[PDB]
């Protein structure tokens, strides 16, 4: 999609936990999924505890990239749902859309990928580091 | 930036504590800071070797003051065997009025510690007989500090940097410091010599008013000159002479006696001007050696292109070392550190096998102390020295520039290298361990008969070589009409026999089946800790389960827990294991010589020679019985001048101890911690307001490794010297 | 009288002049471009 | 941030891409291999370096290879 | 403590030497050099070990002698237990031999 | 800078790894060998067979025909070099 | 005995070796 | 006689040795009654201690000035009792089980399923590798010299370096 969130969306009933966002979220970076859901079940969050999953359309916040794919994860392994969005909320009220960025998962080719870091020749034809001593740029 | 590691972009963006770590980590490591170039690090290297040598300097013109100032120099003098030599006064409000009481030693009225450097005999024996010679000394010493720091900030300046090819002008520096720093200072040490420290062992008082006009020898300058050079030789002090005075003395400045002066039980003042003197001129003959600015002289890359053996011995020879050794300053350092290890490790024996500080083998705390100093500093630069040549492999090695080098056939075989320091370490641990636990097991069972005990025949054939006649093996020195005991026999040999056959002197001591079991146990730790550098230095490029180790670097975590576990995969890390083994075996060299020393300088060799063939007796006669006097320094029934040695060694027990948090927990735990203490923090009332700059994480794997190994380091080092000074003070034999 | 410089200097340096260097380090640390 | 690299020995079998928790992976197509595909690294500023992908790799000494550097507040993976 | 407890009451376990306690004088020894032991898997890591054992498989590729089943170090979480198993047994060791050669000879 | 002094794909190493000594012929560096040899052998035989001492008899003639026979190895090895050369 | 007048040209001495010192340490700098 | 050592049949210290080590035993003999397998089994301790003091001298140790007996690994001929005979001897059992070992890794080597084979060895062919290991230095010099001893060196893995 795009870099739009909805606020509005209902939360997963949960009783609050000592493993939320602190004090540099509101400062510098939150993380946010949304997913829907076909029924009310429970599932375990990834600050610890157990919430149940509202049916329909849920959203929750959270501090990590690593927080939000693990509980992509979890959406995927156990019960099935595979429409999650995970975003990035800047402290400016700014958002930036990130998993499932081109619309597909990244495991599944997509055409107009343009790869990136590739390299056209076997690791071990690496340049020593001699040859790039005093230079400032590395062998990788 | 304005950010604290403004020579690292890198770690100035850290938002964490281990930007602060990691800039104080690598403030020294000036090749890889940011938009660093040769000629600014060699220029910035030199400006920092002017500014370590003058704290170097400093360093020693405190020693001189703090001796001329609250010292007994004055007292000493007149009777060293007697009187304590004194480092400096104490102030601490701290101490209580016992306390007080109990430092108060020597002739002074004053808390006070007594000196155990030795630095008494050495300036005793140059001819200070004063406080003011001190003084002047210290004095002379604060203006060269000062000198050497302007030139340092002088060598900076935009019109006094030098260029990169006066650093690599390899020629002109070795033959400069070949000729000058090594022979004319041994020179002007052997003038200084025969000019003051000579005549003020004879009684006459030589100081910078009267040396001008005062003959240092009744003809001078006409043996010389005319080549009567043993005019110099003839009248030698007698063997009644007692030192700073005149009776008995002689008028001869150059001989080669041999052996001990008899009072003082050091070296003639006389041979060691002599010994100075011929190690100047074959050290200038040696510097005037390669071409410079003269047409004669060699080339040290023709030399080295040159040898070559004829069908391809070793390769390509040592061609395309030379433009590695220059471009390189890993390896130039590495060469240095591992010379300068063997040289101190070679004072470290001969400051104690030949004394040359008058009145010196006799207090014994110096005597242990000096040992155990300069054996544990030169593991420390022989360790340093692999490391440096591991970092030379890393970031320094060009395969293409030694192509069949004798330096890339050291990796061609490297597996063999590895695998037979493997077999010797483990032969050698497997053997002298078996040993020690049969000798152990023998001795319990009541039979010390059943002992396995391996006379060491080779090193006693070896002082009987040298002429000890107590072996019987009448070999070479120690039988006469040999050609050796011929050829050398009316120049150095009487004193040497008269010092070697008695019995107390260190002069190579009578050694048995322990000798041959801890030098044994020595020959082990050399062998594995250069198991440990050898293949961390060899394995720094890569191996099986990392073949790209050089992408990485010379220091790096891990590489995941991938393909079985990568932990402790470095050279970095091979340093760190070889740390440990270098601590172990000087433990082992030092205990030996201290067990050693302190059953002879008592009358008591056989103790040694009965308990020191199993574990138990090591452990029940020297360590258990000689901490007595150590631990007893205060207890419930009051204090004594020990006590700060017994609160050292508790302190030392504690950071060996403390070492072993950060080398036996890793990260994880302390991250999820320090993750738990800033939810407490940031959610408490009051205290959050309360906020921090850098946010806090738990210490890096590499800077956590060196945390618990300086640790691990400090609380050997602090355990070790209360015990070998205490003990030794505590029983005065 | 050579009496007094332990008293004086001891305190003075020992205590006075790592503080402030730990002060003036801090500070130095914490400043930002 | 952590400098992740791909090298031409990749046959795209997706394991990587898989076991990567922070989404820095993703299968971009390619002519070199049977599979037609060859693992990207388009968001290596997300990288934490905790060489997942490393072990998921196949390969005789792994064609994603990921060289720690620069530590940011997500490569550290500070939540305060 | 250091004093009046170890040092005062380890003089019968360290003189316990040529009398029927003195299999407890060679525990007390033996359980010292395995408490020592257990800090080589302590401290140490894998990738050291593994590629040591790489130089020696290197030897013994070259003698014929190389076994089907492939010569691994130890990993992580077994040298992690096997340095912990090593500390328990020589500390516990030390302290019984200690203990029971003091307290049976007073 | 310097020469190409490497030879390790030559069976004898080129004539100017002699430097100032690179145009002498082969004979006369082994009859100088011979003759240093020989005469550095007699100077040190004359510290054994007569009792060096303290100053009276030392004989710095001697002490400087002692330095002969590590010249004399050097002689006998550039002999053997020209001789290769052809020289 | 060292004279008071022989230690303050001392402590003055090394006053000089620490104004140099700290130009040195900031010729090198921060 | 070697390095100022005597004979321990000539030492003085050896038998006070021997006269401690036979009154120890005898103080501890005192306190049980006669034909008690406890007074036999300590008047067997004192024949077996007379016994090996006995036979310490007369096997021409050399003992100290602490009374011990002193091994002399020189070589010496007359010392070949000591390190020497001993050393032949190890070497000889060593090279028969590094040879017992290869032998059976060559075997099990050339079978279908060569790590089950070293699990779960082959008992009647390890046996015979075993008892036929006693000519090593034969069968080693043999394949040394046929070249099946030593692999050529490019056929061995090594680390890039
Ligand atoms: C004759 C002229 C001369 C002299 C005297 C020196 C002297 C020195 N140069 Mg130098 N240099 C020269 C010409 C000379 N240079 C030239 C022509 C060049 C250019 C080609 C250079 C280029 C150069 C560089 C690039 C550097 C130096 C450095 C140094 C210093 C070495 C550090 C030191 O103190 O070691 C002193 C060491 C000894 C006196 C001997 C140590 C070895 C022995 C075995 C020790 C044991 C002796 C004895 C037993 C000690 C016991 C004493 C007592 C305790 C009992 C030293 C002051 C370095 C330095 O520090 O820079 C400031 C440096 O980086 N020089
Ligand atoms: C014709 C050749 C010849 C010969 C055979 C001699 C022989 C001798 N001269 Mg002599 N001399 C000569 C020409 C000669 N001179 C000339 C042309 C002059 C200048 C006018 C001098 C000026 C001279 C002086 C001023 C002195 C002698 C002395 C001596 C005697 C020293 C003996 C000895 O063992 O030296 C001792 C050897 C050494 C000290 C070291 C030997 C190493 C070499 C030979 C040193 C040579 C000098 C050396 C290069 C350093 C000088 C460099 C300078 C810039 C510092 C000896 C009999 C000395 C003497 O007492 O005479 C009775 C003396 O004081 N000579
Ligand atoms: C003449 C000797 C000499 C010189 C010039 C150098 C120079 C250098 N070494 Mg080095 N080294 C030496 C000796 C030397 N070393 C020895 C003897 C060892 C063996 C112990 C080492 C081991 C070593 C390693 C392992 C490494 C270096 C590195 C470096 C480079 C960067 C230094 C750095 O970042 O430190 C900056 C300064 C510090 C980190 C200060 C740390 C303070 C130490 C830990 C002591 C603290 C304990 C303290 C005294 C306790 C107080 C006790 C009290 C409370 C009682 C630099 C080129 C590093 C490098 O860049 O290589 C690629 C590197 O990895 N060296
Ligand atoms: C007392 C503690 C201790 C002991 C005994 C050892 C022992 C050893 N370490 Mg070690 N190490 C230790 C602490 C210790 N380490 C610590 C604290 C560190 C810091 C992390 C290290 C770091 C370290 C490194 C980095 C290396 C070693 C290596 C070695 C081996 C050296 C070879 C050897 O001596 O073989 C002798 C073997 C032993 C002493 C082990 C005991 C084996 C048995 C029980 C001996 C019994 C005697 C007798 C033969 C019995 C007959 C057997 C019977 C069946 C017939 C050996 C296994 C090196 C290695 O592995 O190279 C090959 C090596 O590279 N260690
Ligand atoms: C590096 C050598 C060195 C060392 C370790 C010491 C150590 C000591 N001095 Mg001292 N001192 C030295 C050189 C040294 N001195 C020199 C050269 C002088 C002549 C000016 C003096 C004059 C002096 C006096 C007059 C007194 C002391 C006192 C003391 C003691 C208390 C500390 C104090 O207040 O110092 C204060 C010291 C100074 C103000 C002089 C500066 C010391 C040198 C020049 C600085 C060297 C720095 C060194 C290289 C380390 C650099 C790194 C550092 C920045 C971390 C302490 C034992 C006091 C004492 O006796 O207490 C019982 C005391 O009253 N010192
Ligand atoms: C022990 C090793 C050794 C060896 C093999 C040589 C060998 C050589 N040196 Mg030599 N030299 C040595 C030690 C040695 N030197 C020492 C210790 C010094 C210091 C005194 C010198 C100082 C020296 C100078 C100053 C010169 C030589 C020169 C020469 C070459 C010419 C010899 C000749 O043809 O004589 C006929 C010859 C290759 C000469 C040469 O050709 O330079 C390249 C030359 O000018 N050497
Ligand atoms: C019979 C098998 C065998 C043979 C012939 C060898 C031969 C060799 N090993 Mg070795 N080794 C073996 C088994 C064997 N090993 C095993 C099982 C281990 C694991 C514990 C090791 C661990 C090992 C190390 C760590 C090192 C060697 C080294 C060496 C070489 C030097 C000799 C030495 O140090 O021996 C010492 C041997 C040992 C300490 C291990 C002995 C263990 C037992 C007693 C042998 C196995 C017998 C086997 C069970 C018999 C079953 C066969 C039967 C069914 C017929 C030599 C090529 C060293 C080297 O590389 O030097 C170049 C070296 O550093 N080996
Ligand atoms: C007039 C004599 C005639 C016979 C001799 C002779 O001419 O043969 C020459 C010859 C063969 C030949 C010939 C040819 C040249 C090939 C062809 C000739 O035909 C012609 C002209 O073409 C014929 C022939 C047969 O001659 C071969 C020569 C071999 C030679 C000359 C071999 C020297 C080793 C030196 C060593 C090992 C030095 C060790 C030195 C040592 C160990 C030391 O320096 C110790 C030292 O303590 C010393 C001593 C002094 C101290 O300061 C320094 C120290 C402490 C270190
Ligand atoms: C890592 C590395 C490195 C380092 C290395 C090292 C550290 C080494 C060491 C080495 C060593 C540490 C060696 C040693 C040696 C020694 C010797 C070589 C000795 C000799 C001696 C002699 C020869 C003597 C003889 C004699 C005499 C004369 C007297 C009488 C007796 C007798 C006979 C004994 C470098 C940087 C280079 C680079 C590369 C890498
Ligand atoms: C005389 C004597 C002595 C000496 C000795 C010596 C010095 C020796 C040496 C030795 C040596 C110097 C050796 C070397 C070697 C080399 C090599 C190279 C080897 C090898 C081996 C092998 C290879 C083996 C193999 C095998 C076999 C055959 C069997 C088992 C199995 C195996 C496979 C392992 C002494 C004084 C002690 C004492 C007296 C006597
Ligand atoms: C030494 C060591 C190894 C190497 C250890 C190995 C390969 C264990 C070898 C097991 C042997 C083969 C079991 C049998 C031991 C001896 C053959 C028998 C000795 C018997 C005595 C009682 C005499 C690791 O793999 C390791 C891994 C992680 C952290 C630390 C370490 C570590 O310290
Ligand atoms: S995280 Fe720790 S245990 Fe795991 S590979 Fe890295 S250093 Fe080793
Ligand atoms: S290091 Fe971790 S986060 Fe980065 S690409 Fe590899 S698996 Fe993904």
């Amino acid at each position: 999609t795009s870099d739009v969130l909805n606020l509005q969306i209902p939360t997963p009933t949960f009783g609050g936990s000592t493993g939320g966002w602190l004090r540099a979220a509101e400062i510098e970076e939150k993380y946010a999924i949304t997913w829907t859901s076909k029924k009310e079940q429970i599932f375990e969050m990834p600050t610890s505890g157990a919430a149940i999953m509202q049916k329909g359309e849920n959203l929750l916040y959270l501090a990590k990239k690593e927080q939000c794919l693990a509980l992509s994860t979890q959406l995927r392994t156990l019960f099935k749902i595979s429409d999650y969005k995970i975003y990035r909320i800047f402290p400016n009220s700014e958002v930036q859309y990130l998993h499932p960025k081109d619309g597909v998962f990244p495991e599944k080719l997509n055409e107009g990928r343009i790869g990136v870091g590739n390299v056209g020749y076997s690791i071990g034809k690496n340049p020593n580091p001699v040859n790039v001593k005093f230079t400032g740029k590395n062998t990788f | 930036a304005t950010k604290f590691p403004k020579f690292s972009q890198a770690l100035a963006q850290d938002p964490a504590t281990r930007r602060i770590w990691y800039g104080i980590a690598t403030a020294h490591d000036l090749e890889s800071h940011d938009g660093m170039t040769e000629e600014n690090l060699y220029q910035k290297i030199f400006a920092s070797h002017f500014g370590h040598l003058a704290i170097i300097f400093l360093w020693t013109s405190g020693n001189l003051f703090h001796v001329a100032w609250q010292g007994n120099f004055q007292q000493w003098v007149l009777n060293p065997l007697k009187v304590k030599p004194i480092a400096h006064a104490i102030w601490d409000p701290h101490f209580g009025q016992s306390a007080i009481k109990a430092f108060t030693r020597g002739g002074v009225s004053y808390p006070v510690n007594i000196a155990t450097s030795g630095v008494y005999h050495w300036w005793y024996t140059v001819g200070m007989r004063t406080n003011e010679d001190l003084y002047f000394g210290a004095l002379g010493l604060l203006v060269l500090s000062t000198t050497l720091l302007f030139a340092g900030w002088l060598h900076l300046q935009p019109k006094f940097r030098p260029g990169i090819a006066w650093f690599k002008n390899n020629e002109s520096r070795l033959n400069h410091h070949l000729s000058g720093l090594f022979g004319v200072s041994s020179l002007a040490w052997s003038g200084h010599l025969i000019h003051v420290a000579i005549p003020e062992s004879r009684g006459q008082h030589i100081r910078w008013n009267n040396f001008t006009s005062t003959l240092p020898h009744p003809e001078g300058l006409t043996p010389f000159f005319t080549g009567n050079w043993g005019l110099y030789a003839e009248n030698p002090d007698t063997a009644q002479h007692i030192f700073g005075t005149s009776e008995g003395a002689g008028t001869a400045i150059l001989t080669f006696l041999g052996g001990f002066h008899p009072q003082t039980q050091s070296m003639w003042l006389t041979d060691i001007a002599h010994h100075h003197l011929a190690i100047a001129v074959v050290f200038i003959f040696a510097g005037h050696m390669y071409r410079t600015n003269w047409g004669i002289g060699h080339s040290m890359k023709e030399i080295l292109d040159a040898h070559v053996p004829p069908k391809g011995r070793l390769g390509a020879g040592h061609r395309g070392l030379f433009e590695t050794i220059t471009d390189s300053l890993h390896m130039q350092l590495g060469l240095a550190l591992a010379s300068l290890g063997v040289a101190t490790s070679l004072v470290a024996q001969h400051m104690y096998a030949l004394p040359s500080y008058a009145f010196m083998a006799k207090d014994y705390v110096t005597q242990a102390a000096l040992y155990t100093h300069h054996q544990y500093i030169a593991g420390f630069l022989m360790v340093g020295a692999f490391a440096h040549g591991a970092i030379f492999f890393v970031r320094d090695y060009d395969p293409e520039v030694n192509k069949d080098n004798v330096l890339a056939r050291m990796l061609q075989h490297k597996e063999a290298i590895i695998s037979h320091l493997s077999w010797v370490s483990l032969f050698l641990g497997f053997h002298t361990l078996g040993l020690y636990i049969h000798n152990d097991v023998c001795v319990a069972f009541g039979t010390p008969e059943k002992q396995i005990l391996f006379e060491p025949v080779f090193a006693q054939f070896i002082q009987a070589a040298s002429g000890k006649a107590l072996y019987g093996f009448d070999v070479l020195l120690s039988s006469s009409t040999s050609a050796a005991s011929v050829a050398s026999s009316k120049i150095w040999l009487p004193g040497w026999m008269e010092a070697i056959n008695s019995g107390k002197n260190s002069l190579f001591l009578t050694i048995g089946p322990g000798d041959f079991l801890v030098h044994h146990a020595i020959a082990l730790g050399l062998h594995t800790t250069t198991l440990i550098l050898v293949k961390g230095a060899l394995d720094a490029r890569g191996s099986k389960l990392m073949p790209d180790k050089k992408d990485f670097g010379y220091s790096f975590p891990c590489d995941g827990p991938g393909r079985g576990g990568t932990c402790d995969i470095s050279a970095w890390d091979a340093f760190y294991l070889a740390m440990f083994w270098m601590l172990n075996t000087i433990s082992w060299v030092t205990f030996y010589w201290h067990w050693k020393h302190l059953t002879v300088w008592g009358g008591n060799a056989a103790a040694f020679n009965e308990s020191s063939t199993y574990i138990m007796g090591w452990l029940r006669d020297y360590l258990w019985l000689n901490s007595s006097p150590l631990i007893n320094g205060y207890n419930a029934f009051g204090m004594n001048a020990q006590a700060v040695w017994a609160w050292m060694f508790l302190f030392g027990h504690l950071i060996w101890a403390t070492g072993f948090m950060f080398l036996i927990s890793w990260r994880g735990y302390w991250q999820e911690l320090i993750e738990t203490l800033v939810w407490a923090h940031e959610r408490t009332p009051i205290a959050n307001l309360v906020k921090w700059r850098d946010k806090p994480v738990a210490l890096s794997i590499v800077q956590a490794r060196l945390v618990g190994l300086a640790h691990f380091t400090v609380g050997f080092i602090f355990t070790f010297a209360p015990f070998v000074i205490a003990s030794t003070t505590g029983k005065f034999a | 009288s050579a009496s007094f410089l332990p008293s004086i200097l001891t305190p003075v340096v020992t205590l006075v002049f790592p503080g402030l260097m730990f002060a003036l380090f801090f500070v130095l640390i914490e400043q930002e471009e | 941030s952590h400098s992740v690299r791909v090298y031409d020995t990749c046959i795209g079998c997706t394991q990587c891409v898989r076991a990567c928790p922070c989404d820095v992976l993703e299968m971009v197509p390619w002519d070199g291999c049977k599979a037609g595909q060859i693992a990207s690294a388009p968001r290596a500023e997300d990288c934490i370096g905790c060489k997942r992908c490393e072990t998921a790799c196949p390969t005789d000494f792994l064609s994603v290879r990921v060289y720690l550097g620069s530590e940011t507040t997500r490569s550290l993976g500070l939540t305060y | 403590w250091l004093r009046d407890f170890l040092w005062s009451q380890a003089s019968q376990v360290i003189q316990s030497y040529g009398s029927a306690l003195s299999a407890y004088g060679i525990i007390f020894l033996g359980a010292h050099f395995i408490w020592a032991f257990s800090l080589m898997f302590l401290f140490s890591g894998r990738g050291y070990w593994q590629e040591l054992i790489e130089s020696v498989v290197w030897a013994h590729n070259k003698l014929k002698l190389a076994p089907a089943i492939q010569p691994r170090a130890l990993s992580i979480t077994q040298g992690r237990a096997v340095g912990l198993a090593h500390y328990l047994l020589g500390g516990i060791g030390t302290t019984w031999s200690f203990f029971l050669a003091r307290i049976i000879s007073v | 800078e310097a020469a190409d002094t490497w030879w390790g794909d030559k069976d004898y190493p080129p004539s100017i790894v002699l430097g100032i000594g690179k145009d002498v012929p082969s004979s006369i560096f082994g009859v100088t060998s011979g003759l240093a040899f020989a005469i550095g052998v007699y100077c040190v035989a004359q510290s054994n067979l007569v009792n060096i001492l303290s100053g009276s008899t030392v004989n710095g003639f001697y002490v400087a025909g002692a330095l002969l026979v590590p010249y004399s190895w050097g002689l006998h090895v550039a002999a053997w070099i020209q001789k290769q050369n052809g020289k | 005995m060292i004279t008071d007048s022989q230690i303050f040209f001392a402590l003055c001495i090394a006053l000089t070796a620490a104004v140099l010192a700290i130009g040195l340490g900031r010729q090198l700098y921060v | 006689d070697v390095s100022g050592l005597t004979p321990c049949k000539d030492s003085a210290v050896f038998k006070k040795r021997l006269d401690g080590s036979v009154k120890k035993l005898q103080a501890r003999l005192a306190n049980y009654t006669e034909g008690t397998p406890a007074y036999l089994a300590l008047e067997q301790q004192i024949d077996q201690t007379k016994a090996r003091f006995a036979k310490y001298g007369d096997k021409g140790l050399l003992c100290g000035a602490d009374g011990l007996p002193h091994l002399i690994a020189d070589g010496r001929p007359d010392h070949a009792g000591e390190f020497v005979i001993p050393a032949f001897g190890f070497l000889y059992i060593a090279g028969w089980i590094g040879w017992a070992g290869r032998s059976y890794l060559q075997f099990s080597k050339k079978t279908d399923k060569p790590n089950e084979n070293e699990i779960i060895i082959n008992v009647p062919v390890a046996l015979g590798m075993m008892s036929g290991a006693f000519l090593w230095p034969l069968a080693a010099w043999k394949e040394l010299i046929n070249g099946q001893l030593l692999v050529p060196g490019d056929e061995v893995t090594v680390s890039p370096r």
